[PDB]
C-alpha cells in the first residue's frame, strides 16, 4: 500500500508552468486556455467569472483555476464515462485560467452543461467542477459552480442536500444576468470568513 | 472490471491548510472543515489531451527557449513513474512543470531577485506519461532563492510540478527537491507536511547509472496518485 | 472528616474542545477559553437517585428488549470498579450506557445505515454502582460502523458511557473501546485526546477467567473520577 | 495517583442511552425527563426554555441538556450538602431534556432556586448550574443560568465577579417574561462568535 | 515446460497428527508415520469445475440465503490471491468457505449452542478464482464461540476454507482468523501448529483503502499451495 | 521460497460448506454429491462403501470423505493428465460425501477404474484415491483402495510394494462382493489401533 | 453473593500426565484425554473439619514425636498465606505436610536409604488456615535424597503438602523447595511443569525478618487455589 | 490474576502425611480414616472396594484414595450445598485410605448416597466423586463411581451422557453384590490400557 504524493503549494509563479502566455512566455504552439468552446460544441455559449477573496476581503491576484463539466447533454468527454451515450467530439470539458493581476477578475468561455447522473440512479442539478491553486494554498481547493435559474434541479441535488448546513448551500450558486446579448453568471469565491464557500473533499 | 470510487484522500498524509508557520496561508484557509461527499461520475472523470499537440521540445528545458546559446547552469535528467496507490501505472497523464533558472530567478513579471536572467533559459515544459506510467524530460538544475516568509527565508532548489490524469480526484500539484539539498531542513513550505517520510516522498534521489557521460546528471523521482477501488458487488456509482 | 474541593481537572488528560481532525467540533468549540472557578456546595453537590425505581433487567442488554427471540450477536458481560482518583470506591453512581448493534446500526431515527436492525435489541440499559464502586452488565457486543467525517470513516466497536455521581464536578460522558479491535488506531474522535496513555484508559480489557462456559465472554473496564482532597486547616467552601 | 477517565463526545445519537423515549425506545418503566417539579414541591414554578447555536448560528437540534439546583430555599437534595437546613423533601433538583429535532428548542419545568451560601461566608446570587452534550462536543459544556429579575443579587454574585470581561456576564441572565400566566426564562445558548456564552471549568 | 512432481510438503510447517492439547485427536490420529511415495499421475491431476454451474450469488453470503431480510452482523468482503509455493498464480482453483453467523451460531443440527440462530443467513459459499489467482466474497463477521475442549474453551471468530486445484497433492482445508481477535493466543487448535510465522500465516489482514464507505469493511487474505517442479532432463513421472 | 498454508481441522460441522443439503440448507442449485456416474459414463458400475473407526473402534459419525479416480481405461479428466488418450467425456471423476449421522455408513456410486500408468514405464493396478476430513483431525488423510479380484495387479503394484511391512498392505484392498445384482466393495477404514489403515504422504 | 463454578483449570500450569523423563509416570498416566465436564454441587462443595479435634503440637514437627530429646537438624518456620486465583483468602482450609528427616530419610517402612533415622522425628503435621487464609508450622529442613528413576538421580530438599478446602474442585496435592537449592534444576519432578514461572511458584523463599534470634529460620511461602466466578444473571448450578 | 500453585506428585510415601497409621506413626489423637458410618448414620451402610491397575495391569500398591460424597437424602455436609435441606447430623460425607501393601486392595465403610440436583433443573443419579494420588501421578485423578442397580436412573444422568462414547460409560459403575449380609460394590480402576477408566477436569 503506498501513499499518496503530498501535495505542496503551486507557488506565486504559478503561471510559468501552467499559463505561459500570461507570464509573456513562448515556448509552446500549442497553448491551453480558458475557451471550452469550439465552432461545432453545441449547447448554450456562457461566460463564468468571479473573483476570489481572502480573509480580509481582498482578492487573490495570483490564483489559478480549473474546471472540469459535462456536455450539453451531460455526458463527459473522458472514457471513464459509463453513460453508454455518445459525447460532444468538438469539446475538451476543462479550461483553465488565471486572475488578473490588478483587478483579480477571472472568466471562462464555456456551455452551460446537461444534468448528470447521481448515485444510486439519482439526477445531479447542472454543475461545474472548479478547483482553486495559488500562493498560500497548500492543497487544491475543490468546489462545484450551481446556476441559480436551476432552482427546481438544485432543490433535488444529492451533493447540495449533503450539505447539512443549509444556510451554506447558496453559496455554491452563481447568479445568472444578461450582458448585452450574452449570458453570464458571477461566481465569487470567499476563502475566508462570512459568506466562506463551501469546498470539498472529493 | 468495472470500477468503483477512488480510495480515500488519506488527510494526514498532506499539509493541513492552516499552517502559521507558512505566513501566507492563515488568509488563504478556510475556517470550516472540508465537506467529504460520495463520488460520482463528476470525480471519476477527467479530460484527454492528445499527444500531436504536444512540440518536440516541450520536455526539453534546455533547449525549448535557447536562442543564441544555451542556458547557463547545471544540465540534469529527470525521470521516474507515475503509479496509481494500488501500484497500478498511470498512462498518457499530463505533467506539467516550471522552475526558476540557475540563479534561482523565474522568469515572471513578479520577480526582482537579484538572481540574474537568463536569455536562454524558458524554465517551463510539459509531457505524457507512456503505457508503463514512465516520464522523462531534460533541464538545468534550479537554484535556492530568498523570499519573504520570516526576511531571510530561503527555499532550498525546487521543481513545480503538476498532474491532470484518469479522474478530477487525482488532480494534483506539487514540488520535488534534490536529494543532499541543506535547505531541506529548514523550509517551512515543506515542514506544512506532517510526517518525515511524506517529507522524504518529495525528495528526488541522484540515479548515479543514469547519468550520461561527458554530458548530464540524472534524478530518479517517482509519483503516486489516488487509486480506484474495483467493484465485484452492487455498483452505486450511477 | 471534612471534605474540600475536587481536585483540578488535569485538561492535559482530555481531549481539547478545538479537534480539525473530528470535523464537526470545528464549529461546536468555544473560541474563549473556559473560566475557572473555585468550587462551592454547587459544584460539590449532586442529584440521589433510589434503586427500587430500576427495573431487574436494566443492566441485560440481552434481555430488557427481547420480545420474540433473543437477539442476534456476540454474548458479553462487562464489569468493573468506578474508584475516585485517589482510589476511593464511588458508591451508588448512576451508570448510563447505549451502544448500536452487532451490525453496527443503533435504533435511532437519525440512523440509515445499511447496517441490518434487530428486533429484539434496544441498545441501552443503566445501573447503580455497590458500595466497592462494582459495576456489571450483559450485552451483544456491538459492531462498528462506517460515518462521515471523511468520507470511508469507521468507528470503532464502542460502548457509549454516562456518569453521575457524588459531585457535578464529576458528571462524565465517555466511551470504551474492545482490547484488539484494529480501527482503534485510525480513530478521530479517539485521536482527540493528547497522550497515548490516556487513549489506552477506554480500552475494556479481556477477562478469560470471568468467562461463563457455553454462554458469555467477559471484558474488565474501570473508571476513575475526579476526587475531593480532605480539609485539616480553614474550611472555606461556605 | 490515577488520572481521570479521559471524555470522548455523547455522539448524534446520545439519545438512545440518555432519553430512550425521544427515541421512540420502551425499555424502562421509570423514565427520567425535564420535569423537577411534583406535586408537593414548594416554591414558585417557572419555566426554562432557549436553543444553542453553533459557529454560523444555526441551533444544534442533537444536543442534550441537564441542568442540577438547590430547592427554593437553597439547599441541595444532596448529602453533600452542608447547610444543616432540612431540604425539600419532594425535590430531585436535577432534569434532562434534548432539544427538538426540528426546531431545536430545549427547556424544562422546574422551580426558581433560592440563594445559596458561597466561599468565605459570602452568599451567591439564584442560579442553575447546566451542561451541554452533543455531537462535536468532547467534553460537556458547563455554565450557568442567573435571573435579569434578580439584579441586586447579581451584582454581589462572586462567580460572576470573577470574570473580569465584564461585558461577558450578561450572557449568563436569561429573561424573564410572564407568558399566559406561567413565568419564563429564556436562555439561548451561544457555543461560537458573538456573544459566546461563558463556559466554566469546574 | 514438463512438469515433475509437486514439492515435497514440509511435516515442519503444519500441525502434526497427535496434539494432546486438542482433545479429540487423541483417538483419531494414527500411531504410525505417514508412509511418503513418489508421486505418479494419481497425485498430480485434479478435477475441473466448470464455472456455469455456479450461481450468481454463491459467493455472497449476505444475500444466498437471505429471505425476508438481511442478516445481522457485521458486513465484510474478504479478498485475495492463491499462489502456489514458487509463487505462480493457481487459476481456476474451487475454494469453498463455511462459518457461523455474528452470534457464533452454525446452522447445523448439532450446533445447539445458546447463541441466537439467523434467519437469513446460511454460513456458506464458494467460487473459483480468476487468471491471476483473485478470489473474493463477501459475507457477516462471525461470531466467537465456546466449545468443549476444556470446559470453557472458546475459538476465536473464524472463517473455515478448502481448496481444490491443479493436483490432489494440493488438497487442502484450513482457516483463517481476523487481525487483532484476543482468542487466537489461547486457541489450542491454532497452538497445533508449531511455529509462530505459520499461525500468523492464517490471519486475514484489514485492508482499510479498500473499504466501501458508508457499506463494508475488507479483509485481505492470501492462500499458498505446494507447487510443482519443472524437469529438464530424464521424465520419470510415467 | 514461500511456505504452504497450514492445515487446520475440517471440524465438526465441516458439513455445511462441503454439504450444505445434509445440513437440510439450500443455497446452491448446483450441489456436489457422491455419485460419479452419469447417463452415458463408461464402465461397470459399482458402489463403495464402509466405515471409518477410532482408536476405541467407534465409528467416525461427523467425518467426510472424497475421491479422485480415472475413467475405466484409466485416464484422469485432467488437464494434468499426459496420456495422450481420450478421456470419458461424461465422467468427473471426483466425488463427495458424508458419513450418516447415526450408522457412520458412508458410500459413493462409481465406476472401476482402469489401470493407470507408473513411473518409470510401470504399470499401477487399479485404485481410487482417498482422503478423509473431520473432528480431530489436523491434516486430511490419505489413502488408497486396491480391490480384491484384482490380486495379479495388486502384487505388482509400485505403490503397494513400496510398503515394506507386507502386512499393512492387505489393509489397503476392498472386498468385493455381489448384492442383489449390483457390484459392493466394502472398505473399512481404521485409524487406530490393530489393522490401522494405511495413510501416505503424497 | 450468590457463586457460580469453579474457574477452568489451566492445563497449561500444570505439568501433564504423561511426562518420559519421571519414569513411574510412563504406565500410570491415562492413554485417553481428561472429560471435561460442566460443575454441580458435587464439585463445588467439600467437607469441614472442626479445630478442636487437632491436638496442640499437631503444627510443630519438632515436638510432636520428640520422645527423649529433640530430633537433629535446621531448626525452621514456614509460613504464608493461601488464597484463591482471584486473590480471595481461604479461610479454614486443611493443611497437610510430610518430609523426611534432615538425612533425607523417611519414616516409612518402604524407605531403606543409608541416611540415618531420627528417633525423635516424625515427619508430618497438619493445620487450619485462619481467617485471613494464614497459616504456619515449625520442623527440621529436610535433607535432599537419592532416588531411583535414573541412577543417581537426587531429590532436592522438599515438603510435600496436601490441601481440602472450600470445593473439591480444588482439592491440591503439591511439593515445595527451598530458595538456592542446587538440585532444583535437575529434578525431573520438578521438570514436568512446563513453565519457568509455575517451577519458581513452588520455591519457599527466606524470610530473614521474621527469624528468630539464636532459635529458628523462617520460610514464607504462599499457596494459590481455584476460584470461584460470582452469579449476577441466570444460575444453572441447580 | 494469579496461577493456580502446580501440581506435583503425592510420591511413594504419601502414607507419612496422610494416613501415619499405615506408617506405623502415631503422633496425631485424631486420625482421618475410611469410615463415614457413624453410630446415628443414616442410609443403608455400603463398603466400596477395588484396586487400581496400571498400564501392565499390575495393581498399584502405594496408591491414596479419596471420596466425597452426598448423605442418604442427596444433601452435602457443606456449607457451600445451597439445597435448603437439613443434612444428617452425623455425617463427613469424606474419608480417606490406602491400598494394601501386599494385595493392592482398598475399601471404604459409607452409605449409598441419595441423588443430587443437577445443573438447569436436573438431577443426577446416585455417585461418589473419588480421586487417585499415588507415585507416578502428578496430578490427582478424578473420577466418579455409580451403582449398577441404579439404571434407571443412570441413563438419565447429565455427567454419563456427557460422555459421547457411550461403551467407556460403563466403566463407572461398580457391580453390587451380597456378600454374609452385607452389601458390598466392586469398583475396579484402570488407569491404562483396554477398558481405561473415566476420568474426569472438574
Ligand atoms: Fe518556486
Ligand atoms: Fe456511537
Ligand atoms: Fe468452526
Ligand atoms: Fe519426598
Amino acid at each position: 500500500e503506498l501513499k499518496e504524493t503530498p501535495s505542496q503549494t503551486g507557488g506565486p509563479y504559478v503561471h510559468i508552468g501552467l499559463l505561459p502566455k500570461q507570464a509573456n512566455i513562448e515556448v509552446f504552439e500549442h497553448n491551453l486556455d480558458n475557451n471550452l468552446v469550439q465552432d461545432n460544441t453545441q449547447g448554450q455559449r456562457i461566460r463564468l467569472e468571479g473573483q476570489v477573496f481572502d480573509g480580509l476581503s481582498l482578492p487573490l491576484r495570483d490564483v489559478l483555476i480549473e474546471i472540469w463539466q459535462a456536455d450539453t447533454n451531460g455526458v463527459y468527454p473522458s472514457q471513464a464515462d459509463t453513460q453508454g451515450k455518445q459525447v460532444d467530439p468538438n469539446f475538451l470539458g476543462w479550461g483553465r485560467t488565471g486572475a488578473d493581476f490588478g483587478t483579480g477578475f477571472w472568466s471562462f468561455n464555456t456551455i452551460k452543461p446537461g444534468a448528470v447522473p447521481g448515485r444510486k440512479g439519482s439526477t445531479q442539478a447542472p454543475h461545474i467542477s472548479l478547483i482553486i491553486f495559488a500562493r498560500g494554498i497548500n492543497i487544491g481547493l475543490h468546489t462545484r459552480v450551481y446556476f441559480d435559474d436551476e432552482a427546481e434541479a438544485n432543490a433535488k441535488d444529492p451533493v447540495l442536500n449533503s450539505i447539512e448546513w443549509a444556510t451554506r448551500r447558496q453559496t455554491l450558486v452563481a447568479k445568472r444576468e444578461e450582458r448585452d446579448g450574452e449570458v453570464v453568471y458571477r461566481f465569487d469565491i470567499r476563502i475566508q470568513g462570512e459568506n466562506e464557500t463551501v469546498f470539498f473533499d472529493i | 472490471i468495472i470500477w468503483g470510487a477512488y480510495a480515500q484522500r488519506n488527510t494526514e498524509d498532506h499539509p493541513p491548510a492552516y499552517a502559521p508557520g507558512y505566513k501566507t496561508s492563515v488568509l488563504r484557509s478556510p475556517k470550516n472543515a472540508l465537506i467529504s461527499i460520495a463520488e460520482t461520475l463528476s470525480e471519476v472523470t477527467a479530460p484527454h489531451f492528445s499527444a500531436d499537440k504536444f512540440g518536440p521540445k516541450d520536455n526539453d528545458l534546455i533547449l525549448n527557449y535557447a536562442k543564441d546559446g544555451l542556458p547557463i547552469g547545471e544540465r540534469v535528467i529527470v525521470h521516474g513513474y507515475v503509479r496509481d496507490q494500488f501500484g497500478r501505472p498511470v498512462k498518457n497523464a499530463l505533467v506539467e512543470v516550471w522552475q526558476a533558472n540557475a540563479s534561482g530567478r523565474y522568469r515572471h513579471p513578479n520577480d526582482q531577485y537579484i538572481g540574474a536572467m537568463d536569455p536562454n533559459f524558458g524554465g517551463c515544459g510539459r509531457m505524457l506519461t507512456d503505457d508503463n506510467g514512465y516520464y522523462v524530460f531534460r533541464t538545468i538544475k534550479p537554484g535556492p532563492y530568498p523570499w519573504r516568509n520570516r526576511i531571510n527565508e530561503w527555499r532550498p532548489a525546487h521543481i513545480h510540478f503538476s498532474l491532470i490524469a484518469d479522474g478530477w480526484a487525482q488532480r494534483l500539484i506539487s514540488q520535488f527537491y534534490f536529494e543532499g539539498d541543506t535547505l531541506i531542513d529548514s523550509c517551512p513550505i515543506l515542514k506544512t507536511i506532517p510526517s518525515e517520510q511524506q517529507r522524504r516522498a518529495l525528495i528526488a534521489l541522484e540515479d548515479k547509472s543514469n547519468f550520461i557521460e561527458a554530458d548530464s546528471r540524472c534524478y530518479r523521482f517517482d509519483i503516486t496518485l489516488r487509486g480506484r477501488r474495483a467493484t465485484y458487488f452492487e455498483n452505486d456509482l450511477t
